[PDB]
């Protein structure tokens, strides 16, 4: 079908413009009197989160798109 | 007679008055008649096979709804209420809906304060058009918020001036006019600071 | 001898114990002394139970028993007799007072009089003997009992009219229930029963003080202790009706309230206009007059003070002694504020916060007044403020005092709110009062909307408060219909009190279109009232409420609170809106709030306090981490300030103790200087928030504590009596106790804190991921609590989401009114009566389930400070003290924020309960418990010490976890699950053991053998638990894995995986081959629905079934459709002979009236001391229910499946509740299995985390080539042995059939089409059919058995493709495979396009040619047309192809079509005309406009009855068209999958299809003479003789939903489709 090749490349293109690594932030018994960590501490846990299930979505998604694997009831909802 | 539709005895109600009205020649009025559109369906059906009298009129206030029957739509003479397009519109409409007795009354300043009401409730209907600018959400400043405020004008002035044929503006009680309405009839729906 | 001691003491007592019978009114003796029966007869229960704990109880067993078979006897009399008295009593206060109810009800009255004389013979008869055991010994004493009650309640359920009227005659009996109204009316002349029915009457009335004679009411007393004494005594002599005399008392108490104010205003006009105040005269005079009188005097003082200083100042430029005003407020608040820094009494001291309150908000506005430079008592800077005046000449004492505000005046209702709580005067507060005033000047409702939290329903209460109006909250819902809300209208009417209606928008739209009419004419029926021409000596002013003239009291007023944007809610009509004055409350103040309330309870840095808290929660609310379950909001702060106030007082209680018991030196003074308040603050947001927060959350939380309290420091208390109690607890529960650091101290810390929680918060919420220790910590809680404090805990544990919200709350009927109660109001209410002491105990109720706004929010005026329960027939039942509502849930993703707030939260994260303490659970339950019920717990204890290394932190077990938590498995992992299995394959070990020894019982298995064997089995178990939901590759992994990282000796073979070996008893590892035996089928028995070709997973499975089985332990098969999961489990149970199994198939629209009715069918109900037990009919046996489709059923949009919820409830509580009567039913003797389609399906749900730590899951994967091919080519040499030549041909054949079904299940997926699921069953179709069409033939060559396999491969994998290309593919594809798989055959004899076989023309299954075919078709229709049905039909080889296909399904048993086509293609002619040439019955249901579900039943039963009980077999032909609702599929899947209803035949009709069913038997020649064996002969005849045609249009998403709406259709239907006319 033309829309699996057009989701393909969009897939495709996604995953190249979203970066892909993200490290994460560690405590300290001063760093936590340091509001400024207490903030970046969440806000790059977040981040992270989010970034490895996008791309583990879009990878499911390009992988499908290859057809390797079969489709799931929340795949077959991401696709849509 | 009006009747608010949504209960089944509201329908009965509904039916026995419009059987009432076909032969008295009586105005029958229907409320939100948009949440029973399959009862809108077979009124429509009972409208059609009828000889209903000639001062008969059954009006079937409702919202727009995309649940409301084709049928009865094609049937019925259908009239849109939505905000006035212009200021001058909507000042219009605001001097046509209140009467003619009420705004010429013992004080003399109290056309002013009705003119006064009028621009101020047009500028607030059109500024809530352009929703991110002209407010920060979409009120339901209204006709009720207009009659309230007109109440609210005519006690105040009551109570100030005894009747006198003409008071002085600075007589006139600014700050309790500002104060409810900024508090009480319009201020009321605002949220934000 | 002691037992001998006990019995003899029994004995002696029961001897000699009399019923203490009291005169009642010269009619009768009535029992007397409940409690003291109930509470001996429940400790001599308990000492018999403690006798059978005895060894010794043997010798006295018998004597034992008899003794306890009498007390529970005698409680099952006194269970019901006290019931039957109690009623009987207020009934006969109503037939006997009232002369007019003979009039209105002549056969109830009748009635009742035949009951009253039956009831005074049975008390006669008993003072004639009063002996317990004598009136025991009364012959049908309790079915007399039993009788008598269930016909006072018909009496009472038939008085509803009366009850009416009465609430007619006094209207504040609408805001009574009916069996409270009864109550009421009944016992008038008996007033000290009344004492507990005023505080749903009366604002704050709680009880009514009466003079020794109690027959003149002398005044009037709240719940606090606070009195008023009337002016004017009312007499109940003079006025002996209920109604009259409280009437009377209403009146009194107004005009009493006036005067008292009068005086007091007179008093206090003292203290104004003075420079100096004197303490103790303060203090005297507040002591002397009631809270709200002393309050209002202030007011009034302060107001008259204010006015006059503005007329001096009218002058202008004149002096201002507004400062006078100014100064003497702040004298009298510092002498307050200096009063309560002392030890007051508590009704003084609320007194005294309630003056400094009035007096901050007083000080504040004269302050304003002041900097405004205000001069003009006209001036609207003072009248916007609201201004008391009070006018002694007044003649009227109730119109004395007047309540102003803008231009808004009002009278004070003077109605006795006794000591409420009352708000501080916010901006916020002050802009509500003013909206609502100006609101109901203009005879409008008023609508507080904002966020929940806000003060709305405070507020508006506060407003009514003040003008001393009556103000009932209503927690509106959906069921708030609009005769609900016009009674409740009626009610507020004619009382004349105000009504809040919390969550107006939660109603219907419709209905709230419909309510706003009764609102119109409200408030038209107001403002006609408010005219001045109108006069109170003519006619009253009345509205049309419920057609009927009902009149309004103008002191009334509608109000509705509103949360707009919320889960669930709706929208209001402009029609309705335009009725009420809206005001937006979104910001309260929190810091004024927060400075007054610790200035007004003593605290000497209320400002900095205030300061530090406020932007503190700020902080909070923007620091932590987001949560569904936080919230930072006001109900929270208000908690705060609240726990705060108790913790300063208890810290100066201790420390006055302290003093005392050291020395003697007291003060006051020094002890308010030297005080931690910032220290108190600390503990009390510890104390509220802390449990709440995750793990990561708490350093911030401290943290920041520590930015905005520098220098404190929170040390939490050591409550070491209720350590001792806990441990004592959790070692007697096999639980783990640990103190801080050690195993098991975060699980007690949060023990700790949710019993903290329980002291400050009436409802409470523990939340946290399943297998978090909540239910075991709330559970050790109430049983330490018990202990500690001497008083009787009782929980009672709901699933709030097992049952519909009309089973939980109640319902009322739509035509009579009726309510009846639902689950958690009839606990409720049963608590609140405390007939039996419950108000004596502590009551805990657990809603043990999800949460959603829609039931929850029907609990917001319960977890509110109103503590009430609002139901729509007006009735308000008040929470007890005692009661606590806990909710134990795993998250909050769906409640509101209208929700969490109102709760106290305590967070169990997974972490509190570590897998060391589950290990340690196990391991005391193992060395504990017997397994029977010794040899078998040495057995137990002997392999508890060999599995300790293993069952370690850092060990086999816990590696093992870890590892298998990163595999990826057919259903989510939990912990919890793999433990449970683990320890119930752990339980079978331990089992196996004692078999052994039981048939080696000369030589017991030793140490050595017997640890070798556990080893092996813990492996294998491990191996078997934590990854049999995970497919074969991820078990190889796991078993390689602990290959690496055990100890144990493994099987040595290189590439064979750990999975595929067993431990033989003597503890060595086998392979599980050696129990796959190559067999050789019976020939008669070729791919019978019960044989079963043994494999290695087929074999692997059933042992793993059969460990999980015999532990009684409900279990789930997972995988694809096909596998052999129903194969599997019932090979499994015919291994044990004790287990029947019942089939229960869930479809989308599946509820657990399947399982209801299942029980109804298969088990029965009977009452035991202990309850209601539900156990199968057949003793002895154990009832398997099924389960088909366990993750089909609809999950609703909160996330939630309600019949799993039911399950869940049935399998970790071990009951449900009949909402007949809302009775727990212990189930007994009955199990769960599952069976289920992968989540990742279309149309499956994934099951619930709760759901799936309880049930173990085995993945059943589709069998591989080699297992196909072993097992079809042991079917085919079976087959094959009919025609020896044909022998040969057997292996090649059947490689030839795997092939082409391998190439379908690749080409055809459920991508492509829904119905594309190609599995082993259409192999073995594949080998029956073959199999029938050579069974009647004695010869044949090669050339034939393929057309015969060639045709079936047709029949099974084309009927159900769609496009033409499709099928073109397959016939290829055939020719291909047979082709190459036999070779050197004739190909054109043999695949000769034209496959068509038919025993029409024959007497056996022989191929047919096309023309001769057509032409007895045509002579068939030709009869056809004269026989039957006269419709002409072109004939053409689809038409014979398609008859061909309908007469092979017509022609096997359970032989079920479904034919997809355009309509109009002839399925339905097709259908009758093969049904006709097959003999068959064409039904059809006649279908109409009236068609209901009671229709579609009585055909179904027709149906059945004439298929099952007159062996008529019937073509049952249904189309899409004739399904009108779900519930017709729902039948249909059931009698599909089944072949019987178990809820179709009910009552009498079922007992008529017994006796038909009998007579088919006695036809057939079987005796059959019990009501089972009729049922299954019934089924089975059903079942050979039903066959269901279902036509439909072939729709994609039509298709889509009809496969999971009914999968019968596509399992047990054959599928063919037709399609449009090529
Ligand atoms: N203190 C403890 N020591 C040892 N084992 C414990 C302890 N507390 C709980 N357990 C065990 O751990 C498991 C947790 O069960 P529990 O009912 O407490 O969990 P839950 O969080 O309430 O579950 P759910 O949400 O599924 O109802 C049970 O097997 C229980 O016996
Ligand atoms: N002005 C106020 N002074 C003191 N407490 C207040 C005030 N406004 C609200 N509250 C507190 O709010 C809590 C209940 O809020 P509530 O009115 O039930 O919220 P909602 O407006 O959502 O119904 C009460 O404990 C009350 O003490
Ligand atoms: N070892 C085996 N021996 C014989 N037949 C088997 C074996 N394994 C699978 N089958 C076939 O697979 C089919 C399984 O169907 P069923 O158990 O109804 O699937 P499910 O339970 O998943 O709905 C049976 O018809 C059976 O003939
Ligand atoms: N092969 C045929 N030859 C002639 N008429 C036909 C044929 N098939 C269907 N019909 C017509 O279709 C009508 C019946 O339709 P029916 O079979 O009930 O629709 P459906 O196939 O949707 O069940 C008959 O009146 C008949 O005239
Ligand atoms: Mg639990």
């Amino acid at each position: 079908p033309a829309w699996m090749r057009t989701l393909h490349t969009t897939a495709s293109n996604w995953l190249h413009l979203i970066p892909q690594t993200l490290s994460h932030l560690k405590r300290t018994v001063e760093n936590i009197k340091d509001p400024l960590f207490r903030f970046f501490e969440r806000e790059v846990k977040m981040g992270a989160k989010l970034l490895q299930d996008v791309r583990q979505d879009l990878a499911d998604v390009v992988q499908v798109c290859e057809g390797k694997k079969k489709q799931t009831n929340y795949l077959r909802t991401l696709i849509n | 007679t009006s009747i608010a539709i949504g209960s089944a005895e509201g329908f009965n109600q509904a039916d026995k008055a419009i059987n009432t009205a076909v032969k008295s020649g009586r105005w029958v009025m229907l409320k939100n008649v948009h949440l029973a559109p399959g009862w809108l369906m077979q009124l429509e059906k009972k409208l059609h096979s009828l000889q209903p009298h000639a001062c008969f009129r059954l009006f079937l206030t409702m919202e727009i709804n995309p649940k409301v029957p084709v049928n009865l739509l094609r049937a019925g003479r259908i009239f849109v209420f939505e905000p006035p397009p212009g200021v001058k519109a909507n000042m219009l409409r605001t001097f046509s809906s209140i009467p003619v007795s009420r705004i010429c009354k013992s004080p003399n300043e109290r056309a002013r304060l009705y003119f006064l009401l009028a621009w101020f409730h047009a500028i607030i209907q059109e500024r809530l058009r352009y929703a991110p600018l002209g407010w920060s959400k979409k009120y339901e400043f209204g006709e009720s918020d207009l009659r309230s405020a007109c109440d609210t004008v005519d006690t105040w002035l009551d109570d100030t001036a005894k009747g006198r044929q003409n008071i002085s503006p600075d007589k006139i009680p600014w700050s309790a006019l500002k104060t409810l309405m900024a508090q009480s009839i319009y201020g009321g729906r605002v949220d934000n600071e | 001898m002691a037992l001998e001691e006990f019995l003899k003491q029994i004995r002696e007592v029961w001897n000699t114990y009399e019923l203490d019978l009291v005169n009642y009114q010269n009619k009768c003796r009535l029992i007397r002394g409940w409690d003291d029966l109930f509470n001996k007869v429940k400790e001599h229960i308990n000492s018999v139970s403690a006798m059978k704990l005895s060894p010794y109880y043997k010798v006295f067993e018998e004597d034992a028993l008899s003794w306890e078979d009498k007390l529970n006897r005698i409680m099952a009399l006194f269970d019901v007799w006290i019931d039957v008295q109690r009623r009987w009593v207020y009934l006969e206060g109503i037939f006997t007072g009232s002369a007019d109810i003979k009039h209105l009800l002549p056969v109830e009255t009748q009635r009742f009089q035949s009951i009253s004389t039956e009831f005074l013979a049975l008390m006669k008869k008993v003072s004639k003997s009063p002996l317990v055991m004598d009136v025991l010994n009364i012959q049908g004493v309790q079915r007399s009992l039993e009788r008598l009650a269930d016909l006072l309640g018909k009496i009472q359920k038939a008085l509803g009219e009366y009850l009416e009227r009465e609430r007619s005659s006094f209207p504040r009996f609408y805001f009574v229930g009916d069996e409270d109204l009864l109550e009421i009316i009944g016992n008038s002349k008996n007033v000290a029963k009344l004492q507990k029915h005023f505080k749903k009457m009366f604002a704050g009335v709680s009880s009514i003080i009466l003079n020794e004679d109690n027959s003149v009411v002398l005044g009037i007393s709240s719940r606090e202790g606070e009195e008023v004494m009337f002016k004017t005594p009312v007499s109940i002599t003079e006025h002996p009706k209920i109604n009259e005399w409280l009437t009377l008392v209403e009146k009194e108490m107004r005009v009493t309230l006036a005067k008292l104010l009068a005086e007091s205003v007179t008093e206090v006009e003292i203290f104004g206009k003075a420079t100096s105040i004197d303490p103790n005269t303060y203090i005297t005079w507040i002591d002397k007059y009631q809270a709200q009188l002393v309050v209002l005097s202030a007011q009034i003082a302060w107001s008259e003070n204010v006015e006059t200083a503005l007329s001096s100042m009218g002058g202008g430029g004149d002096a201002a002694p507004l400062h006078s005003v100014l100064s003497n407020v702040e004298v009298t608040l510092n002498v307050l504020a200096d009063s309560v820094l002392m030890e007051q009494p508590p009704l003084r001291r609320r007194k005294l916060e309630h003056l400094i309150t009035e007096l901050v908000h007083q000080r504040d506005v004269t302050r304003s007044l002041i900097k405004s430079k205000i001069d003009n008592a006209k001036s609207f800077e003072w009248l916007s403020q609201m201004r008391f005046y009070f006018d002694p000449k007044q003649t009227d004492v109730l119109q004395q005092l007047s309540i102003q505000m803008a231009n808004a005046k009002f009278n004070y209702g003077f109605e006795y709110l006794g000591v409420q709580d009352k708000l501080v005067q916010t901006p916020l507060t002050d802009r509500c009062y003013l909206t609502m005033t100006q609101a109901l000047e203009a005879r409008l409702g008023g609508s507080p909307f904002g966020p929940a939290g806000t003060g709305k329903t405070e507020s508006v209460k506060a407003l009514g408060h003040q003008l001393g109006r009556f103000v009932l909250v209503f927690n509106c819902d959906e069921t708030f219909d609009f005769q609900a809300m016009g009674r409740i209208f009626v009610g507020l009417c004619q009382v004349g009190a105000w009504g809040c209606f919390d969550e107006f928008n939660r109603l219907e739209e419709r209905m709230l279109s419909a309510v706003s009419q009764q609102v119109q004419c409200i408030q038209e029926a107001l403002r006609e009232h408010s005219n001045p021409n109108y006069d109170k000596t003519s006619a009253p002013i009345t509205c049309e409420l419920l057609n009927k003239q009902v009149k309004v009291s103008p002191d009334m007023a509608i109000f509705i609170t509103m949360n707009p944007g919320y889960a669930g809610r709706s929208n209001l009509p402009d029609n309705l809106k335009k009725l009420f004055r809206s005001l937006a409350m979104t910001k309260p103040d929190r810091q004024l709030i927060a400075q007054v309330m610790l200035y007004s309870q003593g605290f000497r840095t209320a400002e900095v306090l205030a300061n530090k808290i406020v932007p503190f929660f700020k902080l909070c609310d923007e620091q932590l981490s987001s949560q569904s379950h936080y919230d930072f909001g006001l109900r929270a702060l208000k908690s705060v300030l609240v726990s705060a106030g108790n913790v300063k007082r208890e810290r100066i209680q201790k420390i006055k103790r302290e003093k005392e018991e050291r020395g003697e030196a007291v003060d006051e003074g020094e002890i308010a200087e030297n005080l931690p308040e910032q220290e108190i603050l600390i503990q009390s947001v510890c104390e509220t928030m802390v449990p709440k927060l995750v793990a990561e959350d708490i350093p911030l939380l401290f943290s920041l504590l520590s930015d905005v309290f520098p220098g404190v420091q929170y040390h939490r208390g050591e409550m070491t009596a209720l350590r001792e109690e806990l441990k004592k607890v959790c070692q007697e529960m096999y639980l783990t106790y640990g103190d801080g650091e050690e195993v098991g101290g975060m699980w007690v810390e949060k023990v700790l804190q949710l019993y903290q929680i329980t002291q400050i918060n009436h409802g409470l919420m523990m939340v946290g991921p399943s297998g978090s220790g909540k239910s075991m910590a709330w559970r050790v809680l109430l049983k330490a609590l018990e202990r500690l404090e001497g008083v009787e805990g009782v929980a009672h544990i709901i699933d709030p989401k097992a049952i519909s919200k009309d089973h939980l709350y109640g319902t009322l009927d739509p035509n009579t009114r009726e309510w009846t109660d639902g689950l958690f109001t009839h606990v409720l209410r049963k608590i609140i009566d405390s007939v039996r002491g419950e108000l004596q105990k502590r009551q805990w109720i657990v809603f043990d389930g999800d949460v959603d706004p829609e039931w929850v929010e029907n609990l917001n005026s319960v977890l509110d400070d109103n503590k009430l329960l609002t139901l729509p027939n007006g009735e308000r039942l008040s929470l007890p003290p005692n009661v606590r509502i806990m909710f134990e849930v795993q998250d909050l993703k769906y409640a509101t924020l209208a929700t969490v707030s109102r709760c106290g939260m305590v967070w169990f994260s997974e972490d509190v309960l570590s897998t060391d303490m589950i290990f340690n659970n196990f391991l005391a339950r193992l060395r504990s418990i017997p397994l029977d019920e010794s040899p078998m717990l040495q057995i137990q204890r002997d392999a508890a010490t060999i599995m300790q290394p293993y069952f370690t932190s850092n060990g086999l077990v816990t590696k093992a976890l870890e590892h298998a938590f990163q595999l990826e498995h057919i259903m989510d992992l939990t912990r919890l699950r793999c433990l449970g299995s683990l320890f119930s394959m752990l339980h079978q070990a331990c089992r196996n053991v004692a078999q052994y020894n039981a048939n080696h019982p000369d030589f017991p298995m030793q140490i050595e053998q017997l640890e070798r064997y556990i080893q092996r089995y813990l492996v294998y178990a491990i191996l078997w638990s934590l990854s049999g939901d995970s497919r074969l590759k991820m078990r190889a992994e796991l078993g390689e894995y602990i290959r690496r990282i055990t100890t144990v000796p493994l099987p040595t073979a290189p590439n064979i995986p750990i999975i595929d070996y067993e431990v033989s008893i003597s503890g060595e590892w086998s392979p599980w081959q050696a129990k796959v035996p190559q067999i050789e089928v019976e020939t008669h028995k070729v791919a019978a629905p019960d044989v079963v070709v043994p494999t290695l997973d087929t074999v692997r499975h059933e042992a793993l079934l059969y460990t999980w089985l015999a532990e009684h332990k409900p279990l789930v098969l997972c995988g694809p459709p096909g596998s052999g999961k129903t194969m599997t489990l019932f090979s499994a149970l015919r291994a044990l002979p004790d287990m029947e199994v019942v089939g229960l198939n869930f479809s989308s629209a599946t509820t657990p009236e399947l399982l209801l009715k299942t029980f109804d069918h298969y088990c029965e109900y009977r009452r035991t001391p202990n309850g209601v037990v539900l156990a199968p009919v057949q003793l002895g046996k154990w009832l398997v229910l099924f389960c088909d489709e366990i993750n089909l059923p609809d999950m609703d949009k909160y996330g939630t499946q309600r019949v799993i919820s039911f399950i869940r409830q049935m399998v970790e509580h071990g009951g449900f509740y009949r909402t007949s009567d809302q009775t727990w039913v212990k189930l007994e003797r009955i199990q769960f299995v599952g069976a289920c389609n992968p989540p990742t399906d279309p149309g499956r749900k994934p099951l619930s985390h709760r759901f799936l730590r309880h049930v173990p899951v085995v993945y059943v994967d589709y069998p591989g080539p080699a297992s196909l091919t072993q097992i079809y080519g042991t079917f085919n040499r079976a087959m094959l042995r009919l025609i020896p030549s044909l022998r040969t041909y057997a292996e090649p054949l059947t490689a030839a059939m795997v092939e082409f079904y391998t190439m379908s299940q690749e080409r055809f997926t459920q991508d492509t089409q829904p119905h594309y699921i190609y599995s082993p069953r259409e192999m073995t179709r594949w080998v029956r059919g073959i199999f029938e069409a050579l069974r009647p033939l004695e010869t044949l060559p090669v050339e034939g058995l393929i057309r015969i396999w060639a045709h079936e491969a047709l029949r099974l994998f084309q009927d159900r493709l769609v496009e033409d290309e499709e099928r073109r593919w397959t016939d290829e594809n055939i020719d291909t495979v047979a082709l190459k798989h036999f070779p050197n055959i004739d190909r054109e004899k043999a695949m000769s396009r034209p496959i068509l076989y038919s025993n029409w023309l024959s007497k056996d299954y022989i191929p047919v040619d096309q023309e001769e075919l057509r032409d007895y078709v045509k002579a068939r229709l030709k009869v056809f047309y004269e026989e039957e049905l006269d419709v002409p039909l072109v004939l053409f080889n689809e038409v014979l192809d398609h008859v061909l296909r309908i007469d092979r399904i017509f022609r096997q048993p359970q032989g079920h079509l479904l034919l997809i086509g355009v309509s109009g293609a002839g399925k339905t002619t097709l259908s009758r005309f093969v049904a006709w040439m097959n003999g068959l019955s064409v039904y059809q249901i006649k279908v109409h406009r009236k068609y209901t579900g009671e229709d579609f039943d009585e055909d179904l039963r027709t149906v059945l009855r004439r298929s099952g009980c007159k062996n008529e077999k019937i073509a049952f032909i249904m189309d899409e068209s004739n399904v009108l609702d779900s519930g017709f599929l729902e039948r249909m899947n059931t009698l599909l999958a089944n072949g019987e209803v178990p809820g179709l035949f009910e009552g009498d009709e079922y007992a008529t299809l017994m006796t038909q069913c009998k007579e088919g038997a006695q036809k057939e020649g079987l005796m059959l003479d019990s009501h089972e064996e009729l049922y299954k002969w019934f089924t089975s005849q059903v079942i050979r003789n039903l066959h269901v045609v279902f036509t439909m249009n072939p729709s994609s998403e039509g298709l889509k939903d009809r496969a999971a709406t009914s999968p019968a259709l596509f399992n047990r239907c054959v599928l063919n489709w037709f399609g449009d006319w090529s």
